[PDB]
DNA sequence: GCTACGGCTATACGG
DNA sequence: GATTCGTATC
């Protein structure tokens, strides 16, 4: 059939949850026709594409959508030539006349929306040609820039476009949506479940939905009919078990380089991810009251540096070994 | 012909080295319709590609292991493609940096639950992943990508969010020794004792492929026989790295640095990845008993700094030579 | 539809639209639609403007059912429209030009019994500036000359062949019934002039005024320094013309009326180069003394 | 149809008297145009300071009813290469006036994003046709311009809009939209805009949208903060106090509470803490260095993505370590 | 009433400002190329600007071409400005070379090609490379001798988008002629060197003695010696030296003497960065001048590789390991700055500062070499071909796929010791 | 019938 | 600019 992520994608603006500010601004500007240029940004999987698609289908309708909406993303070319020719020509084009049915059952605003999703991957050379393009063609065309990092957007474009930030979907934001999806999909879960799912999928709901779907499929294949336990979704996500983490901590406490290296080799043999173990080590060390302030400061900086190095695409084994040696020699 | 290919399992039930992962693959194959995008992360030599093949056979019946090799062309990027029934192979190694265009064209051609397997997804550049983060999300009704990578660290967050994370632990010593015993039972080598298989497993560091290849090499060297004192046929580049480690821990001079640079140039000419070269040099330096704990800590710190520098850099010789110079200064 | 006009002859309108080819080859054009007919206005670099008029009598089913606006304007491209009107013929292809008001494509339906081709073009917003800026002032006309189309077309073709980086316009009338009108060319070969004949067959009329359009003076020469990159924009327009009328005022604005239903009228306007060099005019005058 | 426009486009000044803030530039250009002669201008400054609304108003006031045939405008949205400069600009600036109205203004907006070859080919066009054509250059980055081009261009610097000008423009917008704004909300708008009219206009439009009744309800500070997802000063001060005084656990708990109850981003909190820490005593010179370096590194890491919890812990530890050099 | 580089021009071979060995080898090559046998067909003269690379060919042809010509004197220089009506510019050189091959007997004339066609354009560049390649491989039994004087010069910064490289950086023979032409057995590349100070002083003194009335009239004949010495020591260009001398002599005042500044070569720049400059003892001034005068050479990644491969020449490599570690660490840091000019400045300033605090008198230095990266990339391409062939034969026999990383690491080594070691048994 | 011309085309150059 | 070899000359 369809994946649960695409099956429960919000069709209308009333289904997007916890993005109350931007969605209510869009709903209120639906009644009027003064929608400004928008710059949607936030953590991945927070509901930007879903929100813009819902607004697009609400403003124009399925038939008018094709004739009044242009969508460009990283899958297609978005160079300086593309911005100069395609976007400019589309914006210059007069808005198509809506049919009687469209005017009756849809607001049909006099403007059109150019959706540039994943705009953070666009070069600054191609972002300079959009400045006047989104300004002179403002009363006949609207621009929606979607990105994950506002820093990649040049200052002029950030000033021209309205700044709508999508909040991270934590266990207190998307929990209602996750419970709705579980109830609609007939998923049996224990108490406390879907909370670990939202926590592991920090600042994201698509990962949480995928984890829920995978756990449901595993439970169905098992045939026991019992509810899904927390450890199941923890192992399924890729979270290192607590016993392995405490063994790592104990090896760190005994500041023997050879023992630490051997156990790190065994851990890399196990196949776990460096990011997850680093996050779990952060959660263990920061929360533990036994440590003092100076040690916590130093370990926080070391974990920050290790995560920064890992994000650059480095070897997990070396970074993990260096981090554990640094923690031992602290 | 090769023993690795000779004893490659061709089904989910034939896999007898993960158990729990095999059961999870059965659970995933129970409902082939709702198949999420799969990302296999684990140590090299585990058998992730074999697991993907077995899962595809479970979904698409027999004939998945078929090999319909053909040649494509992109703009002149004429990358070869390995086609199969409901199975396509994409290797980011054959197109570095310029992978975005070719993967876009291949994905749009496949779109036309077809599965396309992109091995070693870590080699994908940040632009190809930027295209894929939307390619997977948009056409998720006619194609299901399954990607296998050693470590998902250089994989962008959106791709890991849209895909499903499945871990493939490396084979354990007892089970890999059992696999070696099955190999030597199917093709008799008349092993003197089973301890040599355990030593081979220990010398493979969880790499079943390495264990099988070295077992075949030793059997061929000993004339289809095995010996308790049979030499371990390690790869040549590992021996060169060990010799370089000995040179570093013995000759602490600038001429020795030039010799080390020449050795590194030879290794790079052998098309050995720079990051793994630095990793093996570091771990071989840590295995030297003469060096004290402070020296080893400095070695690992320099290794981390210089592998980050190599990751954020174009030319690889600079970082390797800098790491060698730093460790040489630390030694004396 | 607000507008709907049907025509049987397509070669005439094809040539009329191809008269705008020497201008921007692939750019936007403005089409004014009124009761008299439809027009085509093209402006390049705000220095030259060309206007083409197609009267109602040219068509056979002109309706203009619009009532809310006296004139209806739409902006479309030129290459696509020229290619559509270049359908030629085998059975007359009756065009069905239509425009259903704001937010509607400028549809060109071609019916040839066996063929039912229909072409639609989306409309661009506006040129978004005051188009009526190149119009000459009808009070300070320096001179007014009429030249046959073939002679001017041959002269422009000759100038194009020899390069003609820059061009000059020389007009002077004498009381001895000897009128001189010629164009100077600053090309790779130097300063070359092309003297048009004084015979009435070529030059029907030449009257050099004194900046008042009423008094005719003799012995005064009006120098017009025009860039040839804009002067060759009407080279092919005069090829299909019978009589060409020249008008230049003291404001440095040239006005050329091209005429071949009362035919087709092509009204073009050109700006004059600033003529930085003072000796350039002096040397042109000295050369014209021979 | 002007009501169906964004507030940043339908509040664009049409005359020089509506361009608030840049009083010196307006007065100088008015003196220039009244005295006839206008030198080649070059407008520089941060984005949204009115570098285009000033030049277009000046062109409208000089060439009344002739803003179209006397002014040629080229921007980064169109090609400005060697061919464009050598053909279009030369043809426009080499022809005589339409009605002898004056000189031909050429507005080159966003001229910083131009190739150096074009910037060098433009200089001789500027100098050789200065009798009947005056060039205006709009650029946000001065280093992108050839030094000779800067030499042959009178430089006017559009400084960030002062508080008084933004307050006057907000008052005009309120009068035109029949809105009510609290003084605290106005100050929050001032601090959020940091010298940018477009930011203020967008935030005001979003606040009016966010109101259930845009007529009988007043835009408060809470609305101004909720519509943009910006941290209130109170939560920033609480975070700073928790990091500076309380232990590592309670500081982390307070940081998580502040970033969760309102959804505030970590980079915004970092910027707020930086701002609140500028007017601090910090007698030791090493504390300033540690704070600036560590906070810049954390901001750079955030700009590339990562684990927000780890980055927040890094912020807390960095601030604590920097303030240990105090004693 | 004309420039002094003319009029006072060489009239015989002795007057030519060229070293004895260079003259003798050029004459030997020309005499070998004029024989009925055609061991060498083209003579690729090269060198810096104004190094007597053109004035010697005419003098040689004055006493060589008539001797070996038939009975029944000068050169046939290619004019790159002749725009033929029915001839594309690419075909101009094609027609030149196709009509210059008829000068063998009774029409013998040396073909001199100093002004090359617009080789910066790729199409005509490869057309010229093909045309000269056809000349070397021509089945013609007899061909006239041909000389291509490629004046090497550092092409300045340009606005060309990519247009590959090589000809966009330098105008050397390697950037115009391809490796097949350079390594061709019938090509003889006689490179030229800047004119030595002795010959420059001799010729300047000859010019001065040929015109001394105005020199003594303007109270300059007594100051002639210092001017000649400074001109001959500042530049190695004969024509530029003569022009500067003429400008100084004809002048009447106290205008400082200035001459064209030579561009620092790659090895020269590496030596300056590593060792220093004897002229200037200020590191900042030297680095700033090096970057201002030649930024097209310090910006390429080869120069950083050059420093990495050549910093082991200081004191034959006996310097402290800490200095080497600092140098390589800073080079890696600069590599980690994506080619910013600041990284280029720092990667040389640090090296020069490090090699200044350890500068010891009486320490012999070694020789330098170009970085060994082209050999490495060629070996890597060969290994790529080997791996591709192994994977191709692997898939054709059995349906087993192997990643290129594993091929490099595991499969590649064991494949011979498995397959060929069992071929023995067969 | 041949012409002088409209459309086609091979193409050196363009950016 | 540094090294090694090589003539040529005062
Ligand atoms: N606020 C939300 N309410 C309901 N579902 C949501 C919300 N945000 C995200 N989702 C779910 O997330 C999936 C689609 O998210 P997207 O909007 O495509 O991702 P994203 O926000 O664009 O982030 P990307 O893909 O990294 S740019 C669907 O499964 C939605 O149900
Ligand atoms: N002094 C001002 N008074 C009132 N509104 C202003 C003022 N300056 C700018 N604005 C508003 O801000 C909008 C954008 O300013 P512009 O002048 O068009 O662009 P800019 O200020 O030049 O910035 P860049 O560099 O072009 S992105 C205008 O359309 C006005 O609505
Ligand atoms: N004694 C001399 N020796 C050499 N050249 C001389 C001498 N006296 C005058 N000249 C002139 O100086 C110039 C030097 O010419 P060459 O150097 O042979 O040409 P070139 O080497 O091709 O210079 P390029 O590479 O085109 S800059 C010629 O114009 C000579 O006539
Ligand atoms: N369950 C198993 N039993 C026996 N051999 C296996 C099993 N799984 C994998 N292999 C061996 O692993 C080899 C392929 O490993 P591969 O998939 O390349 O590992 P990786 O995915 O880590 O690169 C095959 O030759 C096969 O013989
Ligand atoms: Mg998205
Ligand atoms: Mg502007
Ligand atoms: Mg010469």
């Amino acid at each position: 059939q369809q994946p649960w992520v695409e099956k429960y994608r919000p069709k209308n603006l009333d289904e997007v949850t916890a993005q109350d500010h931007a969605v209510t601004v869009l709903k209120k500007t639906l009644k009027s026709a003064n929608l400004p240029h928008m710059l949607f940004y936030g953590p991945p999987g927070t509901g930007k594409t879903s929100t813009i698609l819902a607004l697009t289908k609400e403003l124009y309708g399925p038939d008018l959508m094709k004739s009044r909406i242009l969508e460009l993303n990283a899958s297609d070319e978005r160079g300086i030539s593309i911005v100069r020719e395609k976007v400019k020509n589309f914006a210059r084009l007069t808005v198509s006349k809506p049919s009687k049915h469209d005017l009756e059952n849809y607001p049909c605003p006099p403007y059109k929306i150019i959706i540039l999703d994943e705009a953070d991957s666009m070069t600054a050379d191609a972002q300079s040609a959009l400045r006047r393009t989104m300004e002179t063609y403002s009363g006949v065309t609207r621009f929606c820039l979607i990105c994950n990092y506002v820093t990649r957007i040049i200052d002029p474009l950030a000033s021209r476009c309205s700044k709508f930030r999508f909040k991270a979907l934590d266990a207190s934001n998307a929990i209602d949506r996750l419970r709705f999806i579980s109830e609609q999909e007939n998923v049996k879960c224990d108490d406390g479940v879907l909370e670990r799912i939202l926590d592991i999928s920090a600042g994201d709901l698509r990962r949480g939905i995928t984890l829920l779907q995978s756990a449901s499929k595993g439970a169905q294949y098992l045939g026991d009919g019992k509810n899904i336990t927390s450890t199941q979704v923890e192992e399924l996500a890729g979270v290192v078990p607590h016993d392995i983490l405490i063994e790592i901590v104990e090896k760190v406490k005994s500041g023997d380089f050879d023992e630490i290296k051997k156990y790190v080799n065994t851990f890399m043999k196990s196949g776990w991810s460096a990011a997850s173990v680093v996050n779990q080590l952060h959660e263990y060390y920061i929360t533990n009251d036994n440590f003092d302030t100076n040690f916590k400061n130093q370990i926080s900086w070391l974990l920050f540096t290790t995560d920064s190095r890992l994000n650059n695409g480095t070897n997990e084994h070396i970074q993990l070994l260096n981090l554990l040696v640094k923690i031992s020699q602290l | 012909s090769l023993w690795v290919d000779k004893y490659r399992p061709k089904s989910l039930n034939a896999l007898s080295h993960n158990e729990e992962l095999t059961n999870f693959l059965k659970s995933l194959s129970d409902q082939p319709r709702d198949l999420p995008h799969l990302l296999l992360y684990g140590p090299n030599g585990t058998g992730k590609k074999t697991r993907c093949m077995a899962l595809l056979e479970s979904i698409f019946g027999p004939g998945v292991y078929r090999l319909k090799i053909d040649v494509r062309q992109f703009v002149k990027l004429e990358l070869n493609v390995v086609s199969s029934p409901y199975h396509l192979e994409i290797t980011p190694s054959d197109m570095g940096n310029n992978d975005r265009i070719v993967i876009q064209e291949l994905l749009k051609e496949v779109a036309q639950y077809k599965c396309v397997i992109i091995n070693e997804a870590n080699s994908l550049t940040k632009d190809a992943q930027a295209a894929l983060r939307r390619t997977m999300e948009k056409y998720s009704k006619n194609i299901r990508l399954i990607m296998v990578c050693d470590s998902m660290s250089p994989i962008i967050a959106p791709i890991k969010s849209r895909c499903l994370l499945i871990r493939c632990p490396a084979p354990s010593d007892s089970e890999i020794s059992t696999i070696l015993s099955d190999v030597v039972t199917n093709e008799r080598i008349q092993l003197e004792t089973k301890d040599i298989l355990k030593r081979i497993a220990q010398a493979s560091n969880g790499n079943l492929r390495v264990s099988l290849l070295m077992l075949e090499s030793m059997a061929l060297n000993n004339e289809l026989a095995l010996k308790s004192s049979s030499p371990i046929i390690k790869p040549d580049w590992i021996i060169v790295i060990h010799k370089l480690t000995r040179k570093i821990v013995k000759e602490r001079s600038v001429n020795s640095l030039i010799e080390c640079r020449a050795v590194l140039y030879d290794l790079l000419a052998h098309c050995i990845p720079a990051n793994i070269i630095l990793k093996e040099l570091t771990f071989s330096l840590l295995d030297v008993e003469t060096l004290n704990t402070t020296n080893k800590s400095s070695i690992i710190e320099y290794s981390s700094v210089f592998d980050e520098r190599l990751s954020l850099g174009n030319k690889a010789i600079f970082h390797l030579e800098g790491f060698i110079a730093k460790v040489m200064c630390c030694l004396d | 539809n607000k507008f709907s006009a049907s025509t049987v002859h397509l070669e005439h309108i094809t040539t009329a639209l191809s008269c705008l080819t020497p201008f921007g080859s692939k750019d936007d054009v403005l089409i004014f639609i009124d009761a008299d007919g439809l027009s085509f206005v093209r402006e390049n670099n705000h220095v030259i403007k060309i206007q083409l008029l197609l009267s109602r009598e040219l068509f056979m089913s002109y309706s203009y059912r619009n009532e809310t606006e006296d004139h209806m304007k739409l902006c479309v491209k030129i290459n696509h429209i020229l290619d559509s009107v270049s359908v030629m013929n085998r059975d007359i292809v009756e065009c069905t030009l239509s425009y259903d008001g704001h937010g509607s494509p400028f549809v060109l339906i071609f019916e040839d019994s066996f063929i039912s081709e229909r072409v639609e073009y989306s409309t661009y917003l506006i040129k978004d500036f005051d188009t009526n800026g190149l119009e000459l002032d009808r009070e300070r006309i320096s001179f007014e000359a009429i030249i046959k189309g073939e002679a001017l077309h041959s002269a422009l073709k000759d100038l194009k062949e020899i390069g003609c980086k820059e061009c000059y316009v020389y007009a002077k009338t004498e009381a001895n019934d000897e009128n001189v009108f010629a164009l100077i060319s600053k090309s790779q070969l130097g300063f070359s002039k092309i003297k048009l004949p004084s015979n009435r067959s070529i030059l029907e009329k030449l009257q050099v005024f004194d900046g008042d359009s009423t008094t005719v003076i003799d012995g005064f020469a009006v120098i017009g320094f025009f860039d040839f990159t804009s002067f060759d924009k009407i080279r092919k327009s005069t090829k299909i013309a019978s009589k060409v009328l020249f008008r230049m005022d003291v404001h440095g604005v040239l006005s050329v009326n091209i005429l071949s239903y009362p035919g087709i009228v092509i009204e073009v306007c050109m700006l004059e180069k600033e003529s930085i060099d003072e000796a350039a005019q002096t040397e042109i005058e000295l050369l014209m003394e021979t | 149809s002007k009501e169906n426009l964004p507030w940043v486009e339908k509040y664009r000044p049409e005359t020089l008297d509506e361009v608030y803030g840049q009083n010196e530039v307006i007065t100088t250009v008015r003196k220039f145009v009244d005295e006839g002669k206008l030198p080649h201008l070059l407008f520089y400054g941060p984005p949204g300071t009115g570098k285009t609304s000033t030049i277009v108003a000046l062109a409208r006031e000089i060439y009344g009813k002739n803003y179209s045939n006397m002014v040629l405008e080229l921007n980064a949205s169109d090609d400005r290469g060697i061919d464009v400069v050598r053909n279009q600009i030369k043809d426009f600036a080499s022809t005589r006036q339409i009605f002898s109205k004056g000189f031909k203004l050429i507005i080159l907006d966003e001229a910083d994003a131009m190739t150096n070859a074009a910037q060098n080919a433009l200089r001789r066009v500027i100098e050789r046709y200065t009798k009947n054509t005056r060039f205006c250059v709009l650029a946000n980055y001065a280093h992108k311009l050839t030094p000779a081009l800067l030499s042959r261009c009178t430089r006017f610097r559009f400084q960030p809009l002062p508080q008084e000008a933004i307050e006057r423009r907000i008052a005009n917008v309120l009068v035109h939209e029949k809105l009510k704004l609290s003084p605290n909300a106005e100050k929050a708008l001032i601090e959020l805009s940091n010298g940018d009219m477009r930011r203020v206009l967008n935030v005001l439009q979003s606040c009016k949208a966010t109101l259930d009744n845009p007529d009988e309800d007043e835009i408060s500070d809470d609305v101004i903060y909720e519509c943009c997802g910006a941290p209130r000063p109170s939560d920033l001060k609480a975070v700073l106090k928790s990091i500076l005084e309380d232990d590592w656990g309670t500081a982390h708990y307070t940081l998580n509470k502040v970033r969760s109850a309102k959804g505030l981003a970590l980079i915004d909190l970092i910027e707020g803490i930086v701002k609140i820490l500028e007017d601090y005593e910090l007698q030791n010179e090493e504390t300033r260095v540690h704070l600036l370096t560590k906070l810049a590194d954390i901001e750079y890491s955030i700009s590339k993505g990562g684990n927000d919890q780890i980055q927040g812990s890094a912020v807390i530890g960095a601030i604590k370590a920097s303030f240990e050099n105090e004693t | 009433g004309e420039q002094w580089y003319e009029k006072f021009k060489p009239n015989c071979l002795e007057q030519v400002a060229i070293h004895k060995r260079k003259l003798k080898d050029v004459q030997e090559a020309l005499d070998a190329m004029f024989l009925p046998n055609a061991k060498h067909r083209i003579l690729l003269l090269s060198g810096p600007s104004g190094c007597s690379k053109s004035t010697v060919i005419k003098e040689l042809s004055k006493i060589l071409v008539p001797k070996y010509r038939q009975n029944s004197h000068k050169v046939t220089e290619f004019r790159g400005d002749c725009i033929v009506n029915d001839l594309p510019q690419m075909e101009s050189f094609s027609e030149f070379l196709k009509g210059a091959r008829y000068l063998v007997m009774s029409n013998l004339s040396l073909i001199l090609i100093e002004d090359l066609p617009n080789v910066f354009h790729i199409d005509t560049r490869r057309r010229f490379q093909q045309l000269i390649l056809q000349w070397l491989y021509s089945s013609e039994p007899l061909l006239p001798p041909l000389v291509i004087c490629i004046t090497e010069c550092e092409i300045p910064e340009n606005d060309n988008n990519y247009r590959k490289f090589g000809i966009d950086y330098t105008f050397s023979a390697e950037t115009i002629m391809n490796k097949e032409i350079l390594m061709h057995p019938r090509l003889k590349r006689i490179k030229f060197n800047p004119i030595n100070s002795t010959l420059l002083k001799k010729h300047l003194k000859f010019i001065c003695v040929q015109n001394m009335k105005m020199l003594k009239e303007k109270n300059k004949w007594n100051k002639r010696q210092e001017v000649i010495d400074y001109i001959a020591q500042e530049t190695g260009d004969i024509r530029s030296a003569i022009t500067t001398l003429q400008f100084w002599a004809t002048s009447s005042g106290s205008l400082p003497i200035s001459t064209r500044e030579s561009t620092i070569s790659y090895f020269h720049a590496i030596g300056k960065v590593i060792h220093g400059s004897h002229s200037t003892n200020n590191d900042n001034e030297m680095i700033n001048n090096l970057f201002e005068n030649s930024n097209n050479l310090l910006s390429k990644e080869d120069f950083k590789l050059g420093i990495l491969e050549n910093y082991n020449t200081f004191n034959k490599g006996e310097f402290s390991i800490s200095d080497a570690s600092s140098i390589v660490d800073c080079l890696s840091e600069c590599d980690n700055m994506n080619g910013l000019p600041e990284s280029n400045e720092y990667g040389l300033r640090e090296v020069r500062k490090t090699f200044r605090n350890i500068s010891k008198q009486g320490h012999n230095h070694g020789t330098v070499y170009f970085p060994r990266e082209w050999k490495v990339r060629k070996l890597q391409n060969s290994f790529k071909v080997q791996a591709e062939d192994w994977l191709n034969v692997s898939l054709y026999k059995y349906n087993a796929v192997h990643s290129f990383r594993n091929i490099t690491l595991e499969f590649g080594y064991y494949a011979p010791l498995i397959r060929k070691c069992q071929s023995y048994k067969k």
